């Protein structure tokens, strides 16, 4: 009954959408969506891991910025500095209050 | 008709019956109750304006 946003990766594709999606309970892609309707518009580009962005949505555009690093502890942040470049400036034109991320599952667990 | 205003640069498609009221319509059209995007009537013997 609104419009939606959203973002997936392929390991070699972004893939951003704001059509006016119906969406599951537990929304996962098995290792897987795609259903559209009145779409306005699409994009596309190109534990030891840590990734860090930022989310901001005002006037119109919404705003990105990343940064990733090797990092070397269990299961905690680490201590240091590290500043996030700028990555995107989407133009989107919607209204968000609620957010929810995406995994990736090996069977298809549809609750 | 629009429950609260706009920001800069926020469009809007929404196709739901609006409520004037107080008593809920769930998909009724009725009164106090009705459709907000109304039409224009361009016909071309209007004055300018
Ligand atoms: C990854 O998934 C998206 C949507 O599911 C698709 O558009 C893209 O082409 C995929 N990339 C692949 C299969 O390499
Ligand atoms: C999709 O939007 C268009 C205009 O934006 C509208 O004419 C159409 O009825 C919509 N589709 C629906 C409500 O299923």
């Amino acid at each position: 009954k609104t419009q939606s946003l959203l973002i997936v990766n392929n390991a070699t594709n972004v893939v951003i959408k704001v059509c006016e999606f119906q969406f599951c309970n537990d929304p996962f892609l098995g290792v897987v969506y795609s259903s559209a309707n009145n779409c306005t518009f699409e994009y596309v580009s190109q534990f030891k891991n840590l990734r860090e962005f930022v989310f901001k949505n005002i006037d119109g555009y919404f705003k990105i910025y990343s940064k990733h690093t090797p990092i070397n502890l269990v299961r905690d942040l680490p201590q240091g500095f590290s500043a996030l470049e700028p990555l995107v400036d989407l133009p989107i034109g919607i209204n968000i209050t609620r957010f929810q991320t995406l995994l990736a599952l090996h069977r298809s667990y549809l609750t | 008709f629009r429950k609260s205003n706009l920001k800069p640069f926020e469009r809007d498609i929404s196709t739901e019956i609006y409520q004037a009221g107080s008593t809920p319509c769930n998909g009724v059209e009725g009164f106090n109750c009705y459709f907000p995007l109304q039409s224009y009537g361009f016909q071309p013997t209007n004055g300018v304006g």
